[PDB]
């Protein structure tokens, strides 16, 4: 009856240090910027199988930089980087705050964040919660890059599939797209080398 | 006046068409690239037969939905065939020019070299098997292409050479051609406008 | 290990270094790469240029 | 379909959907560099050449 551990949050993990990264993440990079030396933060697919309080501070940090970085450094101006309890403290309430109004304006796509999610920054709950807001980040990208012709992309993405035979075609023609963009690349400098 | 690149690039759509067995081209032989070109991105009934079955290749299901509807409801047809796309993150749901072939020789040729890159999709490695059972489900085909994307994926991600392919750098220059690099925005007119056609 | 021969006027691109990782783990193959080959030209302008420099 | 299949191959597409916007907009801006710097090296050939030519 007796109440099993939905098998359901572990690819999640995985696909958001993926994100984290392919936003350009760089572990030695963000440790330094919010005064922390490698040695004592753990960055990874399991960083947050553990309330890992230094990880939570980089990582947001870093994805709300990416989000909005001119608001990123006004919200965050006096409680960042979080070194006394004070700033902890002012640094999760502003976390909470900022993502509560993005949770208000995605409505029932996005998780309900609740302040108690902050005060141990760990588990299952903070991982989908955290995966949802790289996501986001993520089509924010698309939707500011994509050309004034492409901005449907970033539309057809938040359109909820539901049938997995189109979900499949769909990934098909994605990663096709990204192995040609990928030889034009070689060819362009290649072809520049050349001439040159 | 459908310039030459359009004119080949229609032509080699034609050819990729040609291999897949099209039904529609059956008894179709246009060696003449513009009736090629005029087949592919001219609006016509033709068309529409052609795209239909570019679309029941990638997504069967829509084929029930389409044979569904009467010759007199073409619009309806074009407005669903728009929506897959839509779904497929090919062109918007209200782009009904580029269904009907109304838009941009370049954009319909992309377009449809877009459909076909999804069906002419190598299927990897164990497909020797032949004929035997239609049957298999929907389900083992998916689990083999999320299996297949997260081995790319995690060797794609775990190359130093990653980084580097998201923001590519190249300067094949040596130091004496710098000042001529650097050089003030006069020149560079100077050098773009010697390259209008007329010369 | 194919030691990029340095003499080479072409450096390999993060490109094709990251290509070649990919096709020597099998997630990739080169059927699946020749199938995505683009035949875009590069520079069209300066090729323009140098044959008119020729001609004159 | 578990639901839960549905879920991941749609992250994937979304990775490798950003990957590529992300790309083509750099590649794009080297190119342009790229002929710009070939075009002025050019120019500069010319004016070399016929000023050879003419003290020929």
């Amino acid at each position: 009856m007796q109440s099993g551990s939905r098998p359901h949050l572990a690819w999640q993990r995985e696909h958001m240090w993926l994100a984290l990264q392919g936003l350009g993440f760089e572990s030695g990079a963000e440790a330094a910027n919010a005064g922390k030396t490698l040695v004592h933060v753990t960055f990874g697919v399991n960083m947050f199988d553990k309330p890992n309080k230094d990880a939570f501070y980089v990582v947001f940090h870093f994805l709300f930089g990416k989000l909005d970085n001119v608001r990123c450094k006004e919200v965050f101006r006096y409680c960042w980087p979080p070194l006394d309890k004070k700033r902890d403290a002012e640094f999760r309430k502003a976390c909470c705050e900022w993502l509560k109004k993005i949770s208000d304006e995605v409505g029932a796509g996005f998780p309900q964040v609740v302040a108690s999610i902050f005060l141990s920054p760990g588990g299952p709950k903070f991982v989908h919660l955290l995966y949802h807001f790289a996501r986001y980040v993520m089509l924010q990208h698309i939707k500011r890059d994509a050309d004034a012709g492409n901005v449907f992309i970033s539309e057809a993405l938040q359109s909820k599939i539901q049938d997995p035979q189109k979900a499949l075609a769909r990934n098909k023609l994605a990663r096709q797209k990204y192995l040609k963009v990928l030889q034009k690349e070689n060819l362009v400098i290649e072809e520049y080398q050349r001439k040159a | 006046m459908t310039g030459g690149k359009e004119l080949g690039a229609a032509v080699e759509l034609y050819e990729r068409l040609q291999m897949l067995s099209c039904p529609c081209l059956e008894g179709v032989y246009l060696t003449d690239p513009q009736s090629i070109y005029e087949l592919l991105c001219t609006p016509s009934s033709h068309r529409l037969d052609i795209l239909q079955w570019l679309c029941s290749r990638i997504y069967p299901p829509v084929q029930e939905q389409l044979s569904s509807l009467k010759e007199s409801q073409t619009d309806t047809k074009v407005k669903e065939i728009a929506k897959l796309c839509f779904d497929l993150m090919l062109c918007h749901f209200d782009d009904l020019d580029l269904i009907r072939g109304h838009a941009s020789p370049f954009k319909q040729i992309s377009f449809i070299g877009q459909l076909l890159d999804v069906i002419q999709y190598p299927d990897t490695i164990s497909s020797n098997v032949i004929l035997e059972s239609l049957s298999h489900s929907t389900e083992k085909n998916v689990v083999t292409c999320i299996r297949e994307n997260e081995e790319l994926l995690k060797e794609l991600f775990s190359s130093p050479h990653f980084q580097a392919t998201l923001s590519p750098e190249c300067n094949p220059w040596p130091a004496d051609f710098k000042p001529l690099l650097n050089a003030e925005e006069s020149l560079q007119k100077r050098a773009t406008q010697s390259s209008k056609g007329k010369d | 290990m194919m030691a990029a021969n340095p003499w080479s006027p072409v450096q390999p691109s993060a490109a094709s270094l990251l290509l070649e990782k990919c096709l020597a783990a099998g997630v990739l193959s080169q059927n699946a790469l020749d199938q995505a080959q683009l035949e875009a030209p590069c520079f069209s302008h300066a090729e323009e240029l140098q044959r008119i420099t020729e001609i004159k | 379909v578990p639901e839960d299949m549905v879920e991941m191959i749609e992250s994937q597409t979304l990775l490798l959907t950003y990957l590529t916007i992300k790309m083509q907009k750099n590649l794009f801006r080297l190119e342009e560099k790229a002929e710009r710097n070939l075009l002025l090296v050019n120019d500069q050939k010319d004016q070399l050449q016929e000023t050879i030519h003419m003290m020929k």
